RNA sequence: GAGCUGUAAGUAAGCUUUGAUCCAGAGAUUUCCGAAUGGGGAAACCCAGCAUGAGUUAUGUCAUGUUAUCGAUAUGUGAAUACAUAGCAUAUCAGAAGGCACACCCGGAGAACUGAAACAUCUUAGUACCCGGAGGAAGAGAAAGAAAAUUCGAUUCCCUUAGUAGCGGCGAGCGAAACGGGAAGAGCCCAAACCAACGUUGGGGUUGUAGGACACUCUAGUUACAAAGGACGACAUUAGACGAAUCAUCUGGAAAGAUGAAUCAAAGAAGGUAAUAAUCCUGUAGUCGAAAAUGUUGUCUCUCUUGAGUGGAUCCUGAGUACGACGGAGCACGUGAAAUUCCGUCGGAAUCUGGGAGGACCAUCUCCUAAGGCUAAAUACUCUCUAGUGACCGAUAGUGAACCAGUACCGUGAGGGAAAGGUGAAAAGCACCCCGGAAGGGGAGUGAAAUAGAACCUGAAACCGUGUGCU
RNA sequence: UGAGUAGCGAAAGACGGGUGAGAAUCCCGUCCACCGAUUGACUAAGGUUUCCAGAGGAAGGCUCGUCCGCUCUGGGUUAGUCGGGUCCUAAGCUGAGGCCGACAGGCGUAGGCGAUGGAUAACAGGUUGAUAUUCCUGUACCACCUAUAAUCGUAUCG
C-alpha cells in the first residue's frame, strides 16, 4: 500500500520507467500523484482575472497499481510484506528482508 | 476528542449558561449582519454543549 | 345477537328445497324465551331456551 | 431564553424607522408575551409595544427540482427608554 | 492506521499520529400528527382543570408532572323495598385496543358469467369477495378404529391401489378408501366410587388380554404436553488480520497481446488496472481473531417423587346425553335399500347378564369402550437477512419504474399512469485572435482521434436539399 | 402530403419627440374616439405570491417586441375594538350507559359539536416603490390588577 511519501518506480504507461515521489493520493479512487508524470496542458479560468497568462502544467493523478515499491539495498521494484518484529506493523520488502 | 465535562455537577450547569447565551448567541448574530470570519467556530461550540449534556443525563 | 344463556343455542344456515329440488338460503332460530332467573346478584332477565327450561330449573 | 433567531436589515424597517423600532425574527410557536420579556432580558431595555406577523412558504427553483422555503415569523418591537439593540 | 467535512464539483473557515473521517456492540437524546387516550377538530391545529416552581408591587404569559373509555380485583358502598342486590366516589395493575407478508392455516357467511352445443336438478364452486381469531407453523391426534389373516395397534405427509369401486336429467361430469412400500415416531392428565377437613381444599384414583374404590403381608427430575422459578461450559452470530510466484524485446496514445527465456500452485473462482494478466492491484485455497451483546447446546446444582401380584357378598366408570320422527347439511355417495358423523324443533334409554360398531334390518360370531381436556416431529408458505447458481433479459427487452417513479400528468373522489441509460484511459471541458448586441461560427491549442465539444460511442430508412454525365 | 392553403377570437386611431444592433406594436406629449345602473369605486367565495424595484429577450404571447400576469436576483402583509376562537344556539352530525342484530354493525337518552342568525369596546386625518379602522399624530371607550380617599358592616356576592 502506498501513502505519501514514497519512492516509485513507474512500471506502466507513457511515462514508464521514470521514478518519483508521491505527493498526493486520492484513496476514495485508488488514486496517486507523482512527481514529474502525466503532465497535462490546462488553459485555466477564461473569465477568471487570474490574472491569466496563457496555459499552465501540472501532474495528472496516476492509478496505484502502476507504480510499485523501491528497495533501500537493491534499488529494484518488489512487493511488500508485513513481519510483524515490532509491536506496530511493519512493511519489509519482498526480495528482502529489510524494512521499506 | 476534546472533552470539556471533568469538572463537577455544580460548576457544569454554569457552563451550559456560557457556553449558549453568552457564546453561540452572539456568533449567529455577527454571522447575519455580515461581521463572523472564522465560520468554523459554530460547529465548535455546538458540540460543545452537547457533550455537556450528555454527561449530565448519564449521572442521572 | 340472539343466544341462549344457560347453553349455546343459536341460529343456523341451510336451503329450502321446492319440488323441482330449487335451492334457497334460510335460517333455523331457536326457541328463544324471556324470563328472570336468578342471579348471584339482581335477577335478570336473559334469553333462555326451551330445552334448558325443562328438567326442573329457578324462576 | 433564546426567542430571538436573527436581526433582519432590509430596505424598510431598517435605516427607515429603524432608530426606534428593531425588527426580528423568532420561532413560529411564540407569542409576543414572551418576545417582550426575552428582548428585556438581554439588552436591558424597555419596551413599549411588540407587532407581530406570519409568512406563508415561497416557491423557489422554478425548473428541475420544484421546492419551497422555510416560514417565518417576524416581530418588530418599539422601545422607550435605551437603544442599540444591534451593530 | 492518514487523511477527511454524503450525493456534488465550487468558494470559505477548520479538525487529525496527543490516533480524525470511517466499520461492528451497547447506551443517551428523540419537536408535531397518527389506536391518539384532558376537551374539541376540516390529521400535523385550537382551547382548558389540578400539583409545587420561574417572572412581577400585582393580574397577563411560560416550564415540568398529571386528568379518555372499557375490563378485573380491593375499599366508601346508607335506592324506589324497611334490612338489602342497582346508581355513584376515589385509589391500584408493560390488563385490553391499533398495525403489517393482500403468502401459508382454522372458522362464520357465500355469487355469477361459464359447461351441459337451449335450460331449471347438476356443473363452474364451497371457488372469488367480505368478516373474526390466531401461529411460526396451523389443524389433526392416544381407538365406542381398521379387518375376517394363525391379525394389526394414536395422528399428519409422500408413492401405489386407480381413473378401479361407486355416484349421476345414469346426461355433462364428479370420484374414493383399506391392504402394501417409505419419511417421522414419547404419551399422559381430570369426573365419579373413597378418606381426613370447611356446595367446598387436600389425598386417593383413570380402564376392555376389564379397571378402580374396598380387603389381606409387602415393599427415577424428561420445564415441548406430563407441576413449574433460578446461579450453572463449549460451539455459533454480529466488526476484521495475514496470505505463494516475471522480467525483457517489437507494434501502439497506452501491453495484459505477439516473439523469448523463467517462476508458483491445498491458490488456473472473479473483478479491476490506458487493449486479452495464475505471478501489477483488490482477492482466492488454507490458517488465525472478540472487548460487548444475542443464540444453540451441554456436566453438576435446584424443584418435584415408594413400585407391583392377589381382590366383584357390596359400590364407581361422563344424561335431557345416546337414540327416534320431522326439515336441512356433510361424508366420492343428488333421499335412494343409506349405514357411519352434525345443526334447529319435539319426544326420549340402559347401568358389565351393561353399551357401541362390522353399509337397511334380525340372529350368532369377532373387535372396541361415546357423551371432559392437553400433546413435540415428519407438512405448507416468504414482506425479509446472509452466501451463491442460470444452454434467463440486455434499455419498444427485464419489475409499471437501470432513471431521484407510483413521480410529471389525468379525475370531486375511489382510482388510473407514462417518457428519459453510453464524451474520453484521464476534463486534459477549446488560453488568445477575428465577424457579431447576443446566439452561433472561422482559425490557433488540448487529445491517439473534436464529423469524440456535454442536443457529446457506432449513426440505418422514410424525408428535406446543393452540384453534375445522358435525356 | 393537402400548402405557403384556412385561420390569426366582437371594437378608432393619428403624429411629434425619446430609448436602442433592430420600433405600426415599449416610454413621454398632444389631438381624436368608446363606456358611464357602468368597460368606474368597494367586498364574499375561489385562486395561492400572479403584488413592488432593478436587470434579461432563448422558450411562452396566435405578428413584432428594447415590453409583460414570462426569466433572474433582492424585497413586501404590523390590530384589546375591524372579521373568526377563549360567548349562545337552527337544521344536521355524533353519542357514556342503553335497545337491536350471522359478523361488520344499526338506532338512540343525558351530554357535546355545528352560522348563512342572536349577542359584543374607535373614529377623523397624515404617510411608502409595495401595508392601513393595524404604523405615526389628535381626542376617546372597554374587561381586569394593585396601591390611596368619601363612606363602613344586614353593607356585600348569589
Amino acid at each position: 500500500h502506498i501513502k505519501k511519501g514514497d519512492n516509485v518506480k513507474v512500471i506502466a504507461g507513457k511515462d514508464k520507467g521514470k521514478e518519483g515521489k508521491v505527493i498526493a493520493t486520492l484513496p476514495k479512487k485508488d488514486r496517486v500523484v507523482v512527481e514529474g508524470v502525466n503532465i497535462m496542458k490546462k488553459h485555466q479560468k477564461p473569465t477568471q482575472l487570474n490574472p491569466e497568462s496563457g496555459i499552465l502544467e501540472t501532474e495528472a493523478a496516476i492509478h496505484v497499481s502502476n507504480v510499485q515499491l523501491l528497495d533501500p539495498k537493491t534499488n529494484e521494484p518488489t512487493r511488500v510484506g508485513y513481519k510483524f518484529v515490532d509491536g506496530k506493523k511493519v512493511r519489509i520488502a519482498k526480495k528482502s528482508g529489510e524494512e521499506i | 476528542k476534546a472533552k470539556e465535562i471533568r469538572n463537577l455537577t455544580t460548576s457544569e450547569i454554569e457552563e451550559q449558561i456560557k457556553s449558549s447565551k453568552e457564546e453561540l448567541f452572539n456568533l449567529r448574530f455577527q454571522l447575519a449582519t455580515g461581521q463572523l470570519e472564522e465560520t468554523a467556530r459554530i460547529r465548535t461550540v455546538r458540540k460543545t454543549i452537547a457533550r455537556l449534556k450528555t454527561v449530565a443525563r448519564e449521572r442521572e | 345477537g340472539k343466544q341462549c344463556f344457560v347453553t349455546g343455542r343459536k341460529a343456523s344456515t341451510g336451503n329450502r328445497r321446492s319440488h323441482a329440488l330449487n335451492s334457497t338460503k334460510r335460517r333455523w332460530n331457536a326457541n328463544l324465551q324471556k324470563v328472570r332467573i336468578l342471579v348471584d346478584g339482581k335477577p335478570k332477565k336473559v334469553w333462555v331456551s326451551a330445552r334448558a327450561l325443562k328438567s326442573g330449573k329457578v324462576t | 431564553r433564546d426567542i430571538l433567531k436573527r436581526p433582519v436589515i432590509t430596505e424598510k424597517s431598517s435605516e427607515a424607522m429603524a432608530e426606534d423600532k428593531y425588527t426580528f425574527d423568532v420561532d413560529t410557536r411564540v407569542n409576543k408575551t414572551q418576545v417582550k420579556m426575552a428582548v428585556e432580558e438581554i439588552f436591558n431595555v424597555k419596551v413599549a409595544s411588540v407587532n407581530i406577523m406570519n409568512y406563508k412558504p415561497k416557491k423557489k427553483r422554478m425548473g428541475r427540482y420544484q421546492g419551497y422555503t422555510n416560514k417565518r415569523r417576524k416581530a418588530i418591537v418599539t422601545l422607550k427608554e435605551g437603544s442599540d439593540d444591534l451593530f
